[PDB]
């Protein structure tokens, strides 16, 4: 079968750098290798078809080198709309699948940044449903070298809570990360300390934020 | 340029069969190679299946394998995707695509694509969000600043919007992408920091409105 | 005029045939002056069998100095045989000429049928033209197979039978390569049926013998070559320039099965041309155009093709205007000259 | 008698002016007058007009065109010399005595011009027998299935050559002589005078035979077979135009090929042979220019026959005469 690799699985890169990323086949599938760009809000748009070769109307800040096994793409110069994820394809078959990378993410780096912890008590409207949901918000940190972690009376709660990420800000150019921990009414009340514990690499330990019950 | 803009996307149910249409211009459709290539939101790209220029030859990818059929009207210059099986996987835009000769032929790739069309593979009727505020705790006033918010949950199908102040507070308004719940409805948290000190000097009032039911609920979050 | 009374005599010929020297063939007209001489046809005084004799005439052959591309035809041409190649009878001489007397193939050659046809209908028919492709196809994977790069291929070596089946004839300026070697440098066959990596003066491999047939193909169905114009043939030079400059361009001739593949062929970089491609040569085989024609049955000649030679016509041309090069004036043969001609001889 | 004998010369004219002596040294103008004497210059002059580019052409396109030079075409070469010879020999010198009335170069001279006629004249008739056998060789098979060599060439050249020396020897060593013929301007063959002394009457049947009746017999034999053959060809492939058109053609030219032969040898085999069979036969010497005349006109007629109606030679000269 057909395995597409790529590295860097992700890369931090600023405007103006020269971004090398590479492509690898598990087989040999000869010199056949398009790149592609996809961004939010956009369909997949060809930059490299044939082997190294650049597609009408794409700037020619994108180029291609190599071949066998191993295929290149370099930016020399970034643009702010490179940070994006960077698919290979090599479009053969003999009746197997157009295979296509797992995406290079271009990513904007900058300094460390701790996040606000801050936990929300449910409502006595949230109660009422028969389920209790307890929030917790990080926020404004970098980068996504953090952990969330729900605690209700220390024991590690897991596999009933979901998070979602934002990208990158507009206001600011952080994440946020909001985490909510989706308990029965029961559950959450035969129990007293809920408790945020964010772990993350712009903090020495650890910080928890718990409350008991409402306010 | 060369375009396609597919039609025929809409909700279907699980197990069933939809057929998607993507109209073809800026080249004779008897003269190109057609495909179809699907994302499953926030993902990749998988290609699904192809059929040849003239018509004759076809290729699949093993999980659509026979599921789904591709095939084409010359005479329409309008390239077709007969699903049939439909899986929770299968949530996903769908893409038709464009690709030149076969068996090399100055060695094409993949070089116009649609904008794709919604397939949404779900069992649910249409329903209206319920709107519960997340209380700001007293023991996050240890920073001086508190988060509160409103959790929008239970609402088939997206897409909710979730302002605060009608609009009037968006920054430090965080309204987090949807999640889809294992209960086949979508729920979604949107959250502000504010203050603490302005609780209760300030309200704050989430407006939810979710357009697939025009269901609109405010829900002011205590102090 | 007289020639008439030759052609005639070759019609008197062919009705007693359908009913090793100067006292051993009947001489009837030339068909055209080749490379190195005229190639006439001839009829044998025990058999009472036709066969054309590829003359290679003496004096031309001390002027243009082609003992080299003589003696390289022969040898490869007597030892490789299909059933898309043919064989080669006998190699004698006169006093005038080399002689290489080879099997029947009375049906003329496809560069003739293009304008026999009619010169307004430019080619055959595209399913007569795909069963010739298909059969031709077959004839170079046979030399593949062998691992022989041909560096030529062209329709006036392309020769119909009376059947209507093609085979390629006449093995010219080759190289017949071993297993463990692919690429080889030289500058060898004849112009426009060279890919760009001769005219280079580069290596080559498998490659080339692909491009040969693009540009045969391409003039077989379109009635010019893609590198030549109409019962045109430019000189080498300008031909160079064309083989390696010169972007095709697709009649409404073909279908759309035939310009696909045609572009493959004539791709002007190796690796982007469809032949050998680093595991195979079948996957050239695997082109939409060859769903017409069943592999299998192809190979063992089980197909009938779509048109069959009438015997009561006689193919080829009749002298009226054939080419000329240089017959002595006080160049005298050499030593070395003699000892080739008689080594020629088998 | 028959007109005027003598033991060197023949007068047509019979004995009646009182002057009808040798007319190396007699003026002839008692059987003749300047202005058939002009004539007989303007017919030469035509001859040469004609008959010199015609057969230079023949030699000369030959040269620059590599695909004639072929041992079929060296006969036809070998024909145009020949024609030649006729024009220098014979043409040219009895022009220049004809203005003058008489032969004025005297009985050596007249050797000499009667050979140099005579050798022309049967190189050409001799080349236009082994052009008959090189035609039959190549369709009708001496030997079945045979290809036409060099040395075969070579052979019917020389074969000519010979068969003429055989003809134009013997009157230069007293078998037959060459006295005046025509209106004494032109020295010919022996034939007319039943003078013992030279054994006219043993020359006159060994000509007869060997120069006449051998070359018309294999004539007959070579292009009755061809047309035969063509005719045959023709039938057997009733399809396509070109046969049939081609049958046609054939023996139209086989008429045409063998009339010329007639023409050019017919009439002083004829004369020849009704002197013989009758004696007294009285020829005027205007009439005797006749034979002359008809076998003279052969140097432009068989280059048009043996060459121009042949598709090579055709071909090439249109590419000399659209610039070549
Ligand atoms: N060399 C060959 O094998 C042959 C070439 N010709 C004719 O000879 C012409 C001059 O090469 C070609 O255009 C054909 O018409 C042939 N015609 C019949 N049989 C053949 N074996 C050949
Ligand atoms: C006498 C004679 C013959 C030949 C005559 C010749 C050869 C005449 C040439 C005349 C010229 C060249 C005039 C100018 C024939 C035909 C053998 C038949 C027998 C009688």
């Amino acid at each position: 079968d057909i395995q597409m690799t790529q590295s860097p699985s992700s890369l931090s890169a600023s405007v103006g750098d020269r971004v090398t990323i590479t492509c690898r086949a598990s087989q040999s599938v000869s010199s056949a290798v398009a790149w592609y760009q996809q961004k939010p809000g956009k369909a997949p748009k060809l930059l490299i078809y044939s082997a190294s070769s650049l597609y009408s109307g794409v700037p020619s800040r994108f180029s291609g080198s190599r071949s066998g096994t191993d295929f290149t793409l370099t930016i020399s110069s970034l643009q702010p709309e490179d940070f994006a994820t960077y698919y290979c394809q090599q479009y053969y078959e003999w009746l197997s699948l157009f295979t296509f990378g797992q995406g290079t993410k271009v990513e904007i780096k900058r300094t460390v940044a701790a996040p606000s912890v801050f936990i929300f008590p449910p409502s006595d409207s949230q109660l009422k449903s028969g389920t209790a949901s307890v929030v917790c918000l990080l926020n404004n940190f970098y980068p996504r070298e953090a952990k969330v972690q729900w605690k209700v009376d220390n024991a590690l709660q897991s596999g009933n809570s979901q998070e979602s990420v934002t990208e990158q800000d507009s206001k600011d150019s952080t994440y946020s990360l909001s985490s909510t921990l989706t308990l029965s009414k029961a559950d959450y009340e035969k129990h007293k300390v809920y408790a945020c514990e964010v772990t993350h690499q712009g903090l020495s330990s650890p910080v928890t934020k718990s409350f008991n019950r409402g306010e | 340029e060369v375009q396609l803009v597919e039609s025929g996307g809409g909700l279907v149910q699980p197990g069933g069969s939809l057929r998607l249409s993507c109209a073809a211009s800026g080249f004779n459709l008897y003269s190109s190679s057609i495909h179809w290539v699907r994302q499953a939101p926030g993902k990749g790209l998988e290609w699904v299946a192809s059929i040849y220029s003239y018509y004759g030859s076809t290729s699949y990818a093993d999980s659509v394998k026979g599921r789904f059929t591709i095939s084409a009207d010359t005479s329409k210059n309008t390239a077709y995707l007969q699903m049939n099986s439909l899986r929770a996987e299968d949530t996903a835009v769908y893409y038709c695509a464009r690709y030149e000769g076969w068996w090399w032929a100055n060695t094409y790739a993949l070089d116009y694509w649609g904008q794709g069309t919604l397939v949404t593979v779900s069992s649910a009727s249409t329903k209206g969000p319920s709107v519960f505020p997340l209380a700001p705790s007293s023991k996050s006033t240890s920073g001086g600043t508190a988060a509160l918010g409103c959790l929008v949950k239970d609402y088939f199908p997206e897409p909710v919007t979730v302002s605060w102040n009608s609009g009037a507070l968006t920054s430090g308004v965080h309204t987090f992408p949807a999640v889809l719940q294992s209960s086949g409805l979508y729920s979604l948290s949107s959250v502000v920091t504010v203050p603490s000190s302005s609780l209760g000097t300030q309200t704050y009032i989430c407006n939810v409105n979710h357009k697939p039911s025009n269901t609109k609920v405010d829900k002011k979050v205590e102090p | 005029l007289e020639t008439v009374v030759a052609n005639s005599a070759f019609i008197a010929a062919r009705g007693s045939f359908d009913a090793m020297g100067e006292d051993w063939f009947l001489d009837f007209r030339v068909l055209g002056r080749g490379g190195f001489g005229e190639v006439f046809a001839c009829q044998m005084k025990a058999t009472g069998k036709l066969y054309a004799c590829k003359k290679l005439n003496k004096k031309r052959l001390k002027k243009r100095k082609g003992y080299q591309g003589a003696m390289v035809e022969k040898k490869i041409l007597a030892k490789v045989h299909s059933r898309f190649i043919v064989s080669l009878a006998y190699a004698f001489e006169t006093k005038t000429d080399l002689c290489l007397v080879m099997t029947i193939m009375n049906g003329g050659d496809i560069r003739y049928h293009i304008y026999n046809v009619d010169e307004d209908n430019p080619g055959f028919q595209e399913p007569r033209a795909i069963f010739y492709t298909a059969q031709i196809v077959s004839g170079l994977e046979h030399l593949h197979q062998r691992n022989i790069i041909y560096r030529d291929l062209k329709p006036e070596n392309v020769l119909l039978d009376d059947d209507g089946n093609v085979r390629i004839s006449d093995l010219g300026l080759a190289v017949e390569l071993k297993a463990g070697q692919t690429k080889t440098k030289g500058y060898a066959g004849t112009p426009g049926f060279m890919a760009p990596e001769l005219l280079l003066g580069e290596e080559y491999d498998f490659s080339v013998d692909y491009f040969a047939l693009g540009v045969t193909l391409y003039e077989m169905i379109a009635a010019r070559g893609p590198f030549r114009a109409r019962g045109e043939k430019v000189e080498n030079k300008e031909l160079k320039q064309r083989v390696l400059e010169q972007a095709v361009t697709y009649p409404d001739k073909f279908s759309p099965a035939s310009k696909d593949f045609c572009e493959a062929l004539l791709q002007k970089d190796p690796e982007k041309r469809l032949g050998f491609r680093d595991g195979s040569c079948d996957g050239l085989r695997t082109h939409p155009l060859f769903r017409d024609i069943s592999w299998r049955q192809l190979e063992a000649g089980m197909l009938t093709p779509p048109f069959v030679p009438d015997s009561r016509t006689v193919y080829a041309k009749n002298i009226q205007d054939v080419g000329a090069f240089e017959e002595v004036k006080g160049v005298a043969f050499e030593k070395a000259d003699t000892e080739f001609f008689q080594e020629f001889a088998s | 008698m028959n007109g005027t004998e003598g033991p060197n010369f023949y007068v047509p004219f019979s004995n009646k002016t009182g002057v009808v002596r040798s007319p190396f040294e007699a003026p002839q103008y008692y059987l003749a007058e300047p202005w058939q004497f002009s004539m007989l210059a303007a017919y030469m002059f035509l001859l040469i007009m004609l008959g010199f580019p015609i057969n230079f052409l023949t030699l000369y396109v030959t040269v620059q065109h590599k695909k004639l030079r072929t041992p079929l075409n060296y006969i036809l070469l070998n024909l145009a010399v020949a024609d030649l010879f006729m024009v220098f020999g014979g043409f040219t010198t009895t022009l220049y005595t004809s203005l003058h009335g008489y032969f004025v170069f005297g009985p050596t001279g007249c050797n000499l011009e009667g050979f140099f006629a005579t050798l022309g004249g049967e190189i050409a008739l001799w080349s236009l027998v082994v052009l008959a056998i090189e035609r039959y060789v190549v369709v009708c098979k001496p030997m079945s299935n045979f290809r036409f060599g060099e040395n075969h060439a070579i052979m019917g050249v020389a074969f000519t050559w010979v068969m003429a020396l055989a003809c134009a020897a013997p009157p230069l060593v007293g078998w037959s002589r060459y006295i005046p013929e025509g209106m004494q301007c032109s020295c010919g063959i022996d034939y007319y005078t039943p003078h013992e002394e030279t054994n006219n009457e043993s020359f006159v049947i060994y000509m007869f035979v060997v120069h006449f009746i051998i070359p018309l017999i294999v004539i007959f034999f070579c292009y009755g077979q061809l047309v035969f053959t063509v005719k045959e060809a023709a039938a057997q492939q009733q399809e396509s135009a070109t046969t049939q058109k081609a049958e046609k053609e054939v023996t139209r030219m086989v008429i045409i090929m063998v009339i010329a032969f007639l023409i050019c040898w017919l009439p002083y085999a004829g004369v020849a042979f009704y002197i013989f069979t009758h004696q007294g036969s009285d020829f005027g010497p205007i009439f005797m220019t006749i034979p002359a005349f008809f076998a003279k006109t052969s140097a432009v007629y068989n280059p048009v026959i043996y060459i121009m109606m042949n598709k090579q030679f055709r071909n090439c000269m249109v590419t000399t005469l659209c610039c070549g």
